[PDB]
Parts: C-alpha cells; structure tokens; sequence
C-alpha cells in the first residue's frame, strides 16, 4: 500500500472541477487520467457501471437521462427553491421531492435509483481524490473544499457532508472569490484595507463579488452576477450566425440535423478558444448538409459583435455589487480574472477601461485559480 | 507535382483516423449481422423483440465513436494545394456518414 500524501485543494465547480496540491514551493495543479487539468462534474448510471468526470460527459449523448450534472446548482436546496423548480426544466435527468428535499433520479442497472445532490457531488469529490492519488503515488485524505460566496448553511453543510461521504477530511470550506485572492497573495500585500474585486466568468455562471481584506481577515461586501451565463452562449452566438451564413450561401437550413449543428458547434467551440490569442480562425467541415462542404473564417471582431449585448452586460452585476458594497469603482485595489470566459480579450478590455486602465489580475490559468488558492490554504493547514 | 514534406504530415493524421474508422466499422459489421442473424433466424418471434432491442447499447455507443471522428476531422485545415490531403478528408467524411446511415438503419430496426 501507498504512504500518506499531502492535502489538496478543491474547487468544486458546477460543470467542472479542478485539484491541486502545493509541494516543493509552489501549486501543482494536477491532471486527471485523461491528462485534463479540469474535470467535469458529471456522473453517469448505466446499465452495468456508475461513471465519473470525462467518462461521464465523454457518453451524454449515448445515455442522456441518466447522466447527472449541475448538482452544484441542487446541492443545500429545498425542492421547492425557485431556483431548483427554474432549473429542473433544463435539465434531461429527473429531479424528485423527498419530503421537501429534492433528489435526482436514474435508471442504474436496470433499477431505478435516486440520489441526494450532497451523493452526487461526494462522487465527484471521489473522483478529485482519486485523481490527486493517481499523480502523487500516495493516499490523500485531506482537503480544502471551495464553495460560492452566497452558499447559505445548507448548501455549505451539504458540501461537507458531499466531502464526508467521499472520505475526506474537509479542513475548511472556503468561499471561491477568497480562495482566487489567497492564489494572487492579496492578503499578504503590505499597508491599509484592501478593496478586491473578483470577475468570475466561467463554468456556465457568472460571479462577482466585492471582498476587503484588512489584517488577513477576509469580509465578502457584496455577490451579484448571472446563474446561467458562460462560454455556451458566446458559443450559440457564432453557430446563429454561421446557421444563418449557410442559408444566404446556399438557400438551406440545417439546424434541425442534430448531426450538423453538433459539428458546426464543436467547431464553434474550438474557434472560440482559437479567438483567444489569434484575430481570426477558420472552419472547414466536409459535407456538413446535404453533402455540402463548409468552408468558412471568423474574425475576433466579428465574434465580438455577435456577442456584444452580452460581454458588456457583465458590467452590470460589477456595478451592481459596487453599489451594494457602498464603494466607488476608484476605491478597488485588485481586479481578479477567474474562469474560463475571463480568457476572451474584449471581457479583458471592458473590465480595465471600467477600471481607468488598472491591471489585471490574470497570470493564474482562469479554470484553476480557485483550486489554486484551495491548495495554499489546504498546505498552511497541513 | 509538387507534393511538399508538409501535406505527409497530415496525409499521416488522415491514416489514423481511416484506422480508427476500420475499427468503429467492424463493430458496425458485427450489429449489421447480428441484426440480420436476429431479422433472418429461428428465435420464436416472441423473444425476438428483446434480442433486437439488446442492440441499442451498442449502436449508440458506434453512432457516438463515428461523430468523435467527424469532430477530429473538422479540426484539419487543408490549404488547396494539398489536394490528396483535400481528397482522402472528403472520402473518409464521406465514408463516416455512409457508416452513420447504417446505423440510422439499426436504430429504425430496434425497440420498434
């Protein structure tokens, strides 16, 4: 048997989470099987086997209705939240009422079985650990937890017990925006009070929230964002627009072939992320409709006007969580970029000119600055 | 006649996805004659509605393989010149898609 490793950091995310482990001076944030450095938060029943992360998400399409996801969105919820009843009807698996607690339910084995989400997240929360053991060679045990700054007792309870259930030993919850500060040092920067502004656009939802440090001590002034907002939107803004360029091109509409809109949206996808440092990306699909070959580009410019509405509109919730943290936008000290969609130049943009020209925060992967600080805080409880 | 070191680059990648279409397209052939073998033979056609739909785990999962492959292919960027290249992408599509409608064919045919 293996020898006892050191404690991880965790950052349980809604569609993806991510681990890491601080060692020989610095954070290591550590690849899953599938050498990915995030994970989704996925679990899936079959008809002979429960899988987990990539294995999971890698057979959504196979196996819809049992496939399990967005339990972050369930977890410490009555079954009566408007957010849960809001919720429920987007998603292809099955929520139920347990005496006022909401459960999902799956065909697993040939039998039908329901799962409270704090279940659902403690295998996910397997997964992290056994991930951490596959790299370090050593049995993990120990474990910071992130959770939302707006998480009320429930849904923070509930988290420890996901944790508890997966065999952890959860050495602290902490809030998401105080675990990217923790990651940045902002505690540790020398003088008065610190105003930190965290923009966390990433993983299906947005988040901002306003945090002053004074003396180590870390007090979240204000939350506000957008629950359903992401890279899946600017996505659908490009497949609308090249759905659209095929009908002028050829005179055909090819969003009711499933087959078709799936590969002009993986494509979309890809060119999305290619945007992130080139100015323009290109396309080439063979036979995408009708034996149709599509050959196309996008320019960065162009995916910034098919999305314009909805990139400015994150100003709103920074103004907002200003206001409600009675504070002017010239009184925040640091700016922090975490999530995925934070890698998009123009978001980049918006938010320094908002902020007169003030830098970033920005030099820490987006996807694991939270798992990052996770893993600092996890080694100064060690 | 001017076939540059470059296009042996992805005339390479395009070899492996023609590979690992082969094999997609032998457990492809293997639900084809199956179905065939179920469609055709001596099972009391009672029990043959169960032996159909034992079909459907399987037919899924080749579907979800051959559109992985088409994604794959989507991510190759083919500059004119590189016309073999251009032409074994089409035909490999093309050959996928043809594979897809077989297995369309399956799915009509099971859990009816």
């Amino acid at each position: 048997s293996m020898s006892k490793g050191p404690a991880v950091g965790i950052d349980l995310g809604t569609t993806y989470s991510c681990v890491g482990v601080f060692q020989h001076g610095k954070v290591e944030i550590i690849a899953n099987d599938q050498g990915n450095r995030t994970t989704p938060s996925y679990v899936a029943f079959t008809d002979t086997e429960r899988l987990i992360g990539d294995a999971a998400k890698n057979q959504v399409a196979m196996n819809p209705t049992n496939t399990v996801f967005d339990a972050k969105r369930l977890i410490g919820r009555r079954f009566d939240d408007a957010v849960v009843q809001s919720d429920m009807k987007h998603w292809p698996f099955m929520v139920v009422n347990d005496a006022g607690r909401p459960k999902v339910q799956v065909e697993y084995k040939g039998e039908t079985k329901s799962f409270y989400p704090e279940e659902v997240s403690s295998m996910v929360l397997t997964k992290m650990k056994e991930i951490a053991e596959a790299y370090l060679g050593k049995t993990v045990t120990n474990a910071v937890v992130t959770v939302p700054a707006y998480f009320n007792d429930s849904q923070r309870q509930a988290t420890k017990d996901a944790g508890t259930i997966a065999g952890l030993n959860v050495l602290r919850i902490i809030n998401e925006p105080t675990a990217a500060a923790i990651a940045y040092g902002l505690d540790k920067k020398v003088g008065a009070e610190r105003n930190v502004l965290i923009f966390d656009l990433g993983g299906g939802t947005f988040d901002v929230s306003i945090l002053t440090i004074e003396d180590g001590i870390f007090e979240v002034k204000s939350t506000a964002g957008d629950t359903h907002l992401g890279g899946e939107d600017f996505d659908n803004r490009m497949v609308n627009h090249f759905i659209a360029e095929f009908k002028r091109k050829h005179k055909k509409d090819i969003s009711e072939n499933k087959r078709a809109v799936r590969r002009l949206r993986t494509a979309c996808e890809r060119a999305k992320r290619t945007l992130f440092s080139s100015t323009q990306a290109s396309i080439e699909i063979d036979s995408l409709y009708e034996g149709i070959d599509f050959y196309t580009s996008i320019t960065r410019a162009r995916f910034e006007e098919l999305n314009a509405d909805l990139f400015r509109g994150t100003l709103d919730p920074v103004e907002k969580a200003l206001r409600d943290a009675k504070l002017d936008k010239s009184q925040i000290h640091d700016i922090v970029l975490v999530g995925g969609s934070t890698r998009i130049p123009k978001i980049q943009k918006l938010l320094q000119d908002f902020f007169n020209g003030k830098e970033l925060n920005k030099s820490i992967n987006p996807d694991e600055a939270v798992a990052y600080g996770a893993a600092v805080q996890a080694a100064i409880l060690s | 006649g001017s076939n540059s070191p470059q296009e042996e680059v992805e005339l390479k990648k395009l070899k492996h996805l023609e590979k690992s279409v082969e094999k997609i397209a032998d457990q492809l052939e293997e639900l084809n004659k199956e179905l065939t073998g179920i469609q055709q033979g001596f099972l009391p056609k009672d029990l043959q509605a169960e032996a159909l739909c034992k079909l459907d785990r399987r037919v899924k999962a080749t579907i979800e393989q051959f559109m992985k492959i088409l994604e794959e292919i989507d991510t190759l960027i083919l500059p004119e010149n590189f016309k073999d290249s251009r032409l074994k992408r089409k035909g490999l599509v093309k050959k996928v898609q043809a594979f897809l409608a077989e297995c369309d064919t399956v799915e009509q045919n099971i859990c009816q």
